[PDB]
């Protein structure tokens, strides 16, 4: 009843202890990562298809 | 006193909140406007893989990208090969009620439970014939929904007894134990760096744990009906959740704080599987209007449609190289989607 | 070869499924005190129960001790024959535990409402048992009904009080043309394989139209 | 009236190719209708359509042109052929037909001995009956031997309407002793139109065919009307059989 209280109160005072940056960084950081990796995704840019495993290619 | 430990808990909750909002600079509606749309992607199915006689209910790739695992009401874990649309293995179950597959990062062997409360390893290189059953994790005290591989010697799984595990197999042991939920554990995700993952209750809400020390970091609301899936961003600095309310949402590890929320008003009923492309900028999810849409992470707009299946989704994986999406469903098909 | 495994093992899968799917299921339902323990001795997780009779295979599954929410566990279970509900009549003068100012009995007809008229279990027959009239009327000529029930005015007997509850149960049901509840008084074991074959008819005439 | 003739006999081959053929693929694009008591819809459908492409178009050109026959060769492989196709449209619906009343009276014992291994005993079965009374200036006149006109009569209509009679009654039996449900209505008018468009089809032809054998007379213009009346039913048999069942209408928007 009480026990479990005081745990309640111990886990939220250490949540509120974190150091937060902004989110126009942190937006920034995800767009970034995305045009960087954008040529090696086959699925937003296809693939010729003679190495297309699925689609034509050697199946093994 | 009680009043003395809800003042305490009221006023730190309003803190909480007062920090996240001082946080709040712009939205990805403004510092991705004037990005270029990613167009209207057109998949269509490569290969289609028969042979349950029953729903799907959990499938797993693996990390050759060519061999993937599945689970079924059928009472059977087929182990197929996408290139040829082999067999390469079946494995009976104890158990019919299963609810997850797993498949280790190194490859030889694999994990499956269900509404049984035990998690069952299975070995895929016997050295002398077929597979046997190499392991037992009991420990839990309601339905398992949800396992992973950490590593070949680690799985931490998920359960609806509102708790999430950390075992360490060769001993079958609860190494650590991670409660904080007041709700059933629907799913669960590790990091890239396999040192944090991130789990979703029936609370409408969602946590993340560090791995070595049985701690809970950090906690993230907003949702107003169950999730049901739960997925990481590539590098490992954001996720996204399922929910029944019929939306997906995008959290920040570093901003914590709702940053994207994917949702039309043409779409009523739930997602039940969420997950990323290669490069993360495709967000790809299961509905049970048996569809599974294609969504612009950086934009919030539909960019696709994988229309194939009679009835609702319920599981989907994306390959290491990202080759290839796979769908199962309540049809007894799954589909790759190269 | 990855073409002589797929023939070598697909072979032994629909050689299991044909194999595995002639078995009569069915689904146990009810409460902590309701009978479910003296019921099947008469005929963790999830429980099985396998039994037969005139050459007929039963496979029913207790679901009893699964304490998490209900609504994420229950689409498992559609496309069974029949629910199997038990209730205990000796619990009109009982009261919670947990909760005070509520019976026993009233705590049943709220389990029967989500069951009997669901979204998966719409064409689906319920066999309602009722248990424990050995203790009911020694009850019933001591403590009044009224206490449980104060619009059941009528003489207290075994069977005048003891059948006005099963139309309290009967008249929960909302599909009263799509199924039919099947109510018994715990002969035992056949009122279950009398009230199957009449499932499994019913569903063969609506194969031909006749339903 | 070569228009009317040739336009009408043209609309009987298109019903009978587009229900049977709508019929295969549905059949074969579900799992709904994944039940081998389903394969009678499917050899019934084939036996129904052979006789659409093949034995109309020729009996048509028969009567059109008026004269007689481009051959003396191949009346022996279409004056049998035709007769069993006839043959076996009739005789796979008493396996339909006793399909469902063993599945309606003996219920749990007849969960088992639905193996299509039992199923592709019927459907060779029924082929091979077919194939037993098919095959035992000069015009075309079906057989007047008075030893096989009567032989093929009743082994091909009369026998195998004593069958779905007899199991249409007692199946009246059961499903109002059943249901008691105040469906009376429902089980009564497709019991009705499952028998009286067989009957009306079919036995005409059959009846006053057994009368030019005994040595009676009857006129050359009603029998000619009766002739084609078979040829009818092989079109209609798709729609009573597949219609008042559910699973298979859902099927059908599935392609259509
Ligand atoms: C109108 N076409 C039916 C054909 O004339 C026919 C069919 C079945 C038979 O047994 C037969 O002797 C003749």
């Amino acid at each position: 009843s009480i026990a479990q209280a005081r745990k309640l109160v111990e886990q939220l005072k250490m949540e509120a202890n974190i150091d937060r940056i902004k989110v126009s960084k942190a937006a920034a950081d995800l767009m970034a990562y995305c045009e960087a990796h954008a040529k090696e995704d086959p699925l937003l840019t296809p693939v010729p298809a003679s190495e297309n495993p699925f689609r034509e290619k050697k199946f093994f | 006193e009680l009043d003395q430990l809800r003042q305490e808990a009221e006023q730190l909750k309003n803190q909480i909140r007062d920090a996240r909002k001082a946080c709040a600079d712009a939205t990805l509606s403004q510092i991705t406007n004037n990005i270029d749309p990613v167009g209207r992607i057109q998949m269509r199915t490569r290969r289609t893989l028969r042979g349950h006689l029953a729903k799907i209910y959990a499938m797993h790739w693996g990390t050759d990208s060519r061999l993937l695992v599945s689970a079924s009401q059928d009472g059977k874990l087929i182990i197929w090969d996408s290139y040829t649309t082999n067999k390469v293995h079946a494995i009976p179950l104890r158990s019919s009620w299963v609810m997850t597959c797993a498949y280790a990062p190194s490859g030889n062997y694999v994990a499956c439970g269900g509404l049984d409360n035990i998690c069952s390893i299975y070995n895929l290189k016997t050295r002398e014939g077929n597979v046997r059953v190499s392991r037992e994790l009991a420990g839990h005290t309601g339905y398992l929904s949800c396992c992973r591989f950490l590593d070949d010697n680690q799985i931490v799984t998920s359960s609806g007894d509102t708790t999430c595990a950390l075992w360490d197999i060769e001993t079958g042991q609860q190494t650590t134990t991670f409660t904080g939920h007041t709700g059933d554990v629907m799913s669960l995700s590790l990091a890239p760096d396999t040192r944090l993952f991130v789990s979703g209750a029936c609370d409408a809400s969602a946590k993340l744990w560090d791995v070595r020390e049985g701690m809970c970091r950090q906690t993230f609301t907003g949702h107003e009906s169950d999730i049901n899936a739960i997925c990481f961003f590539p590098n490992g600095n954001a996720f996204a959740t399922g929910s029944d309310d019929a939306t997906c949402r995008l959290f920040d590890l570093r901003a914590d704080q709702e940053l994207m929320t994917y949702s039309h008003d043409n779409i009523i009923c739930g997602i039940t599987s969420v997950s990323f492309s290669k490069s993360g900028r495709l967000l790809l999810a299961g509905y049970d209007d048996f569809n599974c849409n294609v969504w612009d992470a950086l934009k919030a707009d539909r960019a696709g449609v994988l229309a194939g299946h009679d009835n609702r989704v319920s599981c989907l994986g994306v390959t290491d190289d990202g080759m290839a999406v796979a769908t199962g469903s309540w049809d007894s098909f799954l589909k790759i989607w190269n | 070869a990855a073409v002589e495994r797929s023939k070598m093992i697909d072979r032994n899968l629909r050689e299991d499924g044909e194999k595995a799917a002639r078995e009569v299921k069915l689904l146990l339902l009810g409460a902590g005190e309701s009978g479910k323990s003296t019921i099947v001795k008469q005929m963790t997780g999830i429980v099985e129960t396998h039994f037969t009779f005139k050459d007929l295979h039963f496979k029913m599954f207790d679901v009893g001790a699964q304490r998490s929410e209900r609504k994420k566990w229950i689409h498992c279970f559609e496309g069974v024959t029949a629910i199997i509900f038990c209730v205990a009549l000796s619990d009109y003068d009982l009261v919670l535990a947990e909760d005070e100012e509520m019976n026993r009995m009233h705590e049943s007809m709220k389990l029967f409402d989500s069951i009997c008229n669901n979204k998966w279990f719409t064409d689906t027959s319920i066999i309602l048992f009722l248990n424990k009239k050995d203790l009911f009327e020694e009850k019933i000529k001591k403590s009044p009904l009224t206490i449980c029930y104060p619009e059941y005015a009528g003489s207290n007997t075994y069977e005048e009080a003891a059948a006005y509850i099963q139309c309290q149960f009967e008249d929960l049901n909302k599909r009263k043309d799509t199924k039919e509840i099947y109510t018994h008084f715990t002969k035992n074991v056949q009122f279950v394989f009398d009230a199957v074959t009449d499932v499994i008819i019913k569903n063969n005439l609506k194969d031909c139209g006749l339903f | 009236v070569t228009l009317t003739l040739v336009c009408l006999a043209g609309l009987l081959m298109l019903l009978t190719v587009f229900g049977n053929v709508l019929v295969i693929i549905a059949v074969f694009t579900s799992r709904a209708l994944k039940a081998p008591q389903n394969l009678f819809l499917v050899s019934l459908a084939s036996a129904d359509i052979l006789v659409a492409t093949l034995v109309i178009p020729f009996s048509l050109a028969n009567e059109v042109m008026g004269y007689w026959y481009f051959g003396k060769a191949w009346c022996e492989i279409y004056l049998a052929l035709d007769v069993l196709f006839c043959t076996s449209s009739i005789v796979h619906l008493c396996a339909i037909s006793l399909d469902r009343y063993w599945s309606i009276t003996q219920a749990i014992e007849y969960n088992l001995k639905r193996t299509p291994r039992r199923i592709k005993a019927i459907i060779i079965t029924v082929w091979v009956i077919s194939a037993v009374i098919s095959f035992p200036e000069p015009r075309c006149e079906i057989n007047d031997q008075k030893w096989y006109v009567i032989s093929s009569c009743i082994g091909s209509f009369f026998a195998p309407c004593l069958i779905m009679i007899l199991v249409y009654v007692r199946i009246y039996q059961i499903a109002k002793r059943r249901t008691r449900q105040n469906r009376e209505k429902r089980f009564t008018f497709v019991l009705a139109v499952v028998i009286g468009v067989f009957v009306v089809c079919w036995f005409p032809f059959f009846f006053t065919y057994t009368l030019t054998a005994v040595g009676c007379s009857v006129p050359r213009t009603l029998f000619k009307f009766f002739f084609w009346f078979g040829y009818c039913n092989s079109s209609l048999n798709p729609v009573i059989y597949t219609i008042f069942n559910h699973d298979f209408r859902r099927a059908f928007k599935k392609i259509l």
